[PDB]
């Protein structure tokens, strides 16, 4: 949650991301990173805007769900069950 | 591109494990700047302790046989791989794919140098077997013996030897040692040729060899067209997309004495061909030019029609 | 200030996508914070994280995925020699697929908005009038965001390989090397695919599919694709990979380029009726690939001389070669080619296939295949050959069966004088 | 001095493909035109016996899960009904010029490492490595699971210089064990011929034949291939088999993992048997990472230190340093 | 402690497929050139007999489906017409080392595993799993339709340890009934030999030859394989039967499905006769599962209390539980 606060550096981002595992992304008609932390957070990244989240949280994986649009919904979706099964 | 004095023919040769992928857009055979850069490695380590000159380099492909399948109900195929290491904390590995195939193939070798009149023929076709069994053809063991590999002798000719009888009888004595063979050659005029055919549409020299290797089924008023040939896209060498570096400038490069440029490869076309259709054999074999002030890097086989 | 009314129209577009569900007061600062920008300052936005991304027309991450070297993207080359594809031959109309962090995707979104309708971002190479058409602020920042938007289709700091990244060494006529570390045509690729998309699949090829099963067709011509292979990449994860969208899924599309032999048929050659029937004819898919096409080629004219006149050449001159490699393809199975109860092409072809001169076929074996020749498989094989295509007046009344007939001496001729060296 | 940005070492006991081909014992003398081993199809109705994620375990999910079973078609190598003994022949050959890099950048650091290799060589020679290698030779490593529970296992193995054998062994499998690497007479005769071959000084060129006694019709065990993509899941095939021409064979990289198993350094135990000679010396059936580069024992560590700042390891690691550079690599930063 | 996230055991009890020849009784003893039993061919008309959804229950569309044409092609296998003796030969390997996993991440699960089947293994023999066994091997359990109805099967099982018979036994399938576990004499000689082979105590290879009289040109059953359904007008094959090199055959899956039927112990009844040793024993023809997972007899359930938790369950569902190690399978998660 310190990468949260410092939001657009992506050098602290790719710090606290390099301490941690790897870097997915999405391409579909928006665009989307995302940078999964050691203590089960992420955080997707779009330009100047953001989400956070951390799992084994229920309501944050399904507002995290309704974050992302809807042609996030072809790709992303076997995923955003993938971890709702996990927990 | 000197026309040979001599000929040899590296007789059967399997090959364990080559690189059936060749280029971005082919799969089949490997590409022949392998076997390119592979007789210019034996002019290197055994080449001049002969006095020769090894340059050309004729594939024969007698058997073959890749690692593929296709996945049952799919109509096209897929790669068979092999199980890496696993990964520092032991995971498991980000796989990569590679073709893997084996080769039946025969080398047939132009020598152009003056020490073919100091040595005997056999000590200069012994030393050349005997040191490409150590080496590697397409990234790919060269097999030692098997269960018949009954003809062992390399065999060393000159070309320019006695009579035209003479010379084409001792010929025709050495395709019968190419016998299921299928010679591979370039086919540069024969892409020129169908692009000027049918550059009506689009001239593109791509969507012309992308429309080569076909069944072309014309429908009624079903007249599917004839093939020529076995007409098969190659890779056909390089051409450059970057400016030339020098030695030092370039981070990670093979060596720091030689200039790299990124480039990228150049498709082109070229057919199988049996050891009898071709007229002699001098005519076959495959050369390496380059122009390196531009970034044409190419090889074919030189003087074939 | 001048033609910047898509521009206008895209800073509307981004304050009204994150402006259109949002909270009050962290909404509400968002909307403030991209809308200031979005009047004037959203290139400044945009070029504060415009390094993410790079316009690659050769990537390299396809060559190894942990390779982290120069993903360089120039026009493809000059063309040289006549038959060389490639990126050369694209030109106009190629897919510069971006490749970087992709959570900038706006960035490349708005700077791929100046070629749909302007002359300043697709054609920002020149015309500073259709740059300064839209910025209208101080000239340092224009200039900072010109530059930034600049370094979208550039390198990426170095000249930077890797070691897996596949160098090479190309021998010099008669001089040393250069090093050549070729890269993956990621746009050549992606036209390569659209074009067999649409020779594959589709509607209109697939209208042709199913009227050739309707039995009676349009004039129309559709592809078929035998023997592709397909290579994946990234594995499991093929979006860290750019832009392999939902025609390539990691989806290399391969062609072949086998060996003429690249399926194989272990050689049974027995003396049996099997080897009976098919013993003085060697009956086979290319046995009845080149009687297809005897057969084609028997309703052909003598109007076409320099075409059906250069056909039968191939199309004679091929069966004595496939019968030649038949002939060496079984002659090192068997170790003696014995006398087999039922070889009625094989009375002289116990010669004329495979003769072992072993313990077996002994000197008296060596001297009925040494002194008697094998013409009696010659001449069977020229009446076979003058039997594959059948007898009328097309044979004799023209002279393009005269040119059949003199092609049918000259092969019988050729086969002839090879089989002369065989046994001699 | 740094390392090289770009190393690679290439591979020496380059093994081919083993063929598996079958017929009786006491004529393996003469098994030269011995049947091969076919790969046949088979049909699989299965069952469900898997662990449920304690949610899918009501009893009536379960008699619906099995109410629909497993159909699968698996590929099976087996012996004829007629024959019991497996002959299993390879070739392999021993290159030698061992410390040599295929890719260097730095000059200097090619010379240390010349002069690192050279003094290993000189003050201890290729004979360790070659006994161990000549262990997993004259045992079966490279017969996998072929070679569990049979009750005869004789390994045949021949130096050939041209078209005739220079010298034949005759070794027997389960009297040379799988773990002790004891010594004997024709094992030090055929570790100095492979440490003769390994230094570049002579051509050796092996040909392994290895017979197991199994019985009638029982099954072999040749390598799987490694397919990701098949179809939908109606007509796919689960198991396919490797097989060159006709006939069930080994693929040649695990022939050399089974040559490659020397290394008894790792700092866990030799009481749990030699591993593979790895970097981060790794087993893939243990699924876990002996030889940490949190301890100083990997390869990459050990290298370093013994060619750019001189801190000579253990003549075990040593021996071990070494292993890694007959096995090959692409190594780097 | 927790289980391993991977666990592989190999199976012992390794059989063959068994091969059909058929002859005449009482030529039995010189059952050594009986010919083949050929799975064939011939065509088959049916008529409409399966259920009716209610919607084709009308009786005009019933009558034009009888009119229609029904034809398929079936394979059989039958005797001939002068043989009335069914010939059933495979061969069967006893491997031991029955505890030991082949692919475990977890080395302190392996470690308490290993301490608790030795433990096992010394109080307990393999004596009473080899008696079970044997008694599977004794009577004809791998004939599984071909015993149905014959009037007189008897088993010939020869010990093998070269090219030679160490011991031969010779039993009468139908006296060693189906359900009784009894006891014997040459059975427990049998067990004997069983049990030392899955202790490791010795070479276990057994020819087990099983002889049924059934009638001249009465059809016998291979097992069948597996096709795919197409649209074919007039009657594609609809039925294929497992053969070898033109032999009809069992798969050898199957016979060992028979031999593994030892399982008398699940909570369900014993009166039923034993079901095969599953996890969470299914029997697929009744189609439920007994030895549910929330009743706890699970092998699981079972492995979980007994090797994580030292909770050692009751004598016979330790019986249960070793005998699925016996089998074989991919455990863990």
């Amino acid at each position: 949650m310190i990468a949260q606060q410092h939001k657009d550096t992506v050098a602290a981002c790719e710090a606290a991301e390099a301490i941690a595992i790897a870097k997915d992304q999405v391409w579909d008609g928006e665009g989307y990173t995302k940078y999964t932390f050691d203590d089960n957070s992420v955080l997707i990244q779009s330009g100047t805007t953001q989400y956070a989240m951390d799992a084994d949280d229920a309501d944050s994986i399904k507002g995290y769900a309704d974050w992302l649009d809807d042609e996030a919904r072809s790709a992303e979706a076997s995923e955003i069950e993938r971890l709702l099964e996990s927990v | 591109v000197t026309d040979p004095e001599a000929l040899l023919l590296l007789p059967r040769l399997s090959i364990q494990n080559a690189n059936a992928i060749s280029s971005p857009l082919t799969w089949g055979f490997p590409s022949p700047g392998a076997f390119t850069g592979f007789v210019h490695a034996l002019q290197r380590r055994v080449g001049i302790s002969l006095d020769i000159e090894l340059d050309g380099v004729g594939i024969v492909c007698h058997r073959f046989e890749a690692q593929i399948s296709q996945p049952a109900g799919k109509r096209t195929k897929v790669f068979n791989l092999t199980r890496n290491p696993l990964n520092r904390d032991g995971s498991t590995a980000a796989i990569v794919e590679e073709g893997r195939a084996h080769l039946e193939v025969s080398l047939l070798l132009g020598v152009h140098g003056d020490g073919l009149d100091d040595h005997p023929a056999q000590e200069i076709a012994r030393q050349v077997q005997e040191q490409a069994g150590a080496m590697r053809l397409a990234g790919g063991s060269i097999l030692p013996w098997c269960n018949e590999r009954f003809p062992a002798p390399n065999a060393e000719l000159l070309m320019l030897g006695g009579s035209d009888e003479q010379r084409r009888k001792n010929q025709r004595r050495l395709t019968r040692r190419l016998l299921p063979g299928f010679a591979l050659v370039s086919r540069e005029a024969l892409l020129q040729q169908h692009l000027e055919t049918l550059r009506t549409t689009l001239p593109e020299a791509t969507t012309l060899d992308a429309l080569l290797d076909l069944c072309r089924i014309n429908f009624e008023p079903w007249q599917v067209r004839d093939k020529p040939g076995w007409l098969v896209p190659i890779p056909a060498g390089y051409n450059a997309l970057s400016p030339l570096y020098l030695p030092g400038e370039v981070r990670n490069a093979r060596d720091r004495e030689t200039p790299l440029r990124f480039v990228e490869n150049l498709f082109g076309l070229g057919e199988w061909l049996s050891p009898h259709r071709v007229a002699a054999l001098s005519d076959l074999l495959w050369y390496h030019h380059a122009e390196p002030d531009k970034g044409l890097y190419r090889w074919s086989t030189p003087r074939f029609v | 200030q001048e033609l910047r009314q898509f521009i206008e129209s895209f800073i509307q577009e981004r304050l009204q996508g994150k402006l259109d569900k949002l909270q009050p007061d962290e909404d509400d600062k968002r909307q403030t914070l991209l809308a200031t920008h979005r009047r004037e300052a959203w290139l400044a936005d945009a070029a504060r994280r415009v390094g993410q991304l790079q316009l690659v027309t050769h990537t390299l991450k396809p060559i190894h995925p942990d390779a982290r070297g120069s993903n360089l993207h120039s026009l493809p080359q000059a063309p040289g020699q006549p038959g060389l594809a490639g990126s050369h031959e694209l030109g106009d109309r190629l897919v510069s697929d971006v490749v970087g962090n992709a959570a900038a995707l706006d960035v490349f979104k708005f700077l791929s908005l100046q070629y749909q309708g302007k002359n300043l971002l697709n054609w920002l190479t020149e015309d500073s009038a259709e740059a300064l058409q839209a910025l209208s602020d101080n000239a340092e920042q224009a200039r900072e965001w010109r530059q930034a938007f600049i370094g979208i289709t550039t390198v990426k700091g170095a000249p930077a390989s890797h070691s897996l990244a596949k160098q090479l060494y190309f021998p010099l006529p008669g001089s040393g090397y250069h090093l050549l570390a070729p890269l993956f045509p990621t746009s050549l690729v992606h036209h390569v695919h659209a074009l067999l998309r649409e020779a594959r699949f589709g509607d209109a090829a697939k209208a042709a599919r199913e009227a050739r099963s309707r039995q009676e067709s349009w004039p129309h011509g559709f592809s078929e694709y035998p023997n592709l292979a397909i290579q994946k990449f990234g594995g499991t994860k093929p979006q860290n990979i750019s832009q392999l969208n939902n025609e390539r899924r990691g989806e290399n599309w391969l062609l072949p380029s086998l060996p003429p032999n690249w399926q194989r048929q272990n050689v049974n050659a027995p003396m049996r009726h099997s080897s009976v029937f098919e013993h003085d004819f060697g009956r086979t898919p290319e046995v009845s690939r080149l009687t297809r096409t005897l057969q084609r080629f028997l309703a052909k004219t003598v109007h076409n001389n320099l075409a059906i006149r250069q056909r039968r050449a191939q199309l004679v001159a091929q069966i004595c070669d496939e019968a030649l490699q038949y002939a060496a393809r079984l002659r090192e199975l068997e170790p003696g080619w014995s006398a087999t109860p039922g070889c009625q092409l094989h009375d002289a072809e116990q010669l004329w296939l495979d003769p072992l001169r072993a313990q077996t076929d002994e000197t008296f074996l060596q001297r009925r295949l040494r002194g008697d020749w094998p013409a009696e498989v010659g001449n069977r094989f020229a009446n076979w050959l003058n039997r594959a295509v059948s007898s009328d007046s097309q044979i004799l009344g023209s002279p393009e069966a005269a040119q059949w007939s003199q092609e049918l001496s000259k092969e019988l001729t050729m086969f002839k004088e090879i089989l002369e060296d065989e046994r001699d | 001095l740094s390392t090289a940005s770009v190393l690679a070492f290439e591979r020496k006991l380059d093994p081919s493909d083993a063929l598996m081909s079958a017929g009786a014992w006491a004529q393996r003398d003469a098994s030269q035109e011995w049947p091969a081993v076919t790969v046949r199809e088979k049909s699989v109705r299965g069952t469900i016996s898997n662990r449920l994620k304690t949610k899918d375990r009501d009893p009536a999910k379960l008699d619906a899960s099995i109410q629909s079973p497993n159909l699968q078609t698996v590929d099976v190598a087996n012996l004829p009904s007629d024959a019991d003994t497996l002959k299993v022949r390879f070739t392999l050959r021993v290159l030698g010029g061992a410390g040599t890099p295929s890719a260097c950048n730095d000059a200097a650091y090619r010379d240390k490492l010349l002069q690192t290799v050279a003094t290993y060589v000189n003050d201890q020679g290729f004979a360790e490595l070659a006994r161990r290698y000549a262990h997993n030779l004259a045992n079966a490593r490279f017969l996998w699971r072929n070679r569990v529970g049979a009750e005869a296992v004789e390994v045949r193995i021949n130096h050939i210089r041209q078209g005739e054998v220079a010298r034949a062994w005759r070794f027997d499998a389960l009297a040379i064990g799988l773990r002790d690497f004891k010594a004997d007479a024709e094992l030090d005769a055929l570790a100095e011929l492979i440490a003769s071959g390994l230094s570049g000084s002579g051509h050796v060129l092996l040909e392994v034949v290895a017979f197991a006694r199994i019985g009638d019709g029982q099954e072999v065990f040749p390598s799987q291939e490694l397919i990701l993509d098949k179809g939908d899941k109606k007509g796919q095939k689960s198991k396919t088999l490797y097989s060159v021409r006709d006939a069930a064979a080994i693929h040649s990289q695990k022939i050399g993992n089974a040559l490659r198993t020397i290394d008894t350094w790792y700092p866990d135990e030799d009481g749990l048997g030699p591993i593979a000679v790895e970097p981060y010396g790794s087993v893939t059936s243990q699924g876990k990472a002996y030889r940490q580069p949190k301890q100083k024992l990997d390869f990459y560590t050990l290298l370093d230190n013994w060619v750019l700042r001189d801190e000579a390891p253990a003549v075990e690691q040593q021996h071990y340093v070494i292993a890694n550079l007959i096995r090959g690599g692409v190594f780097g930063e």
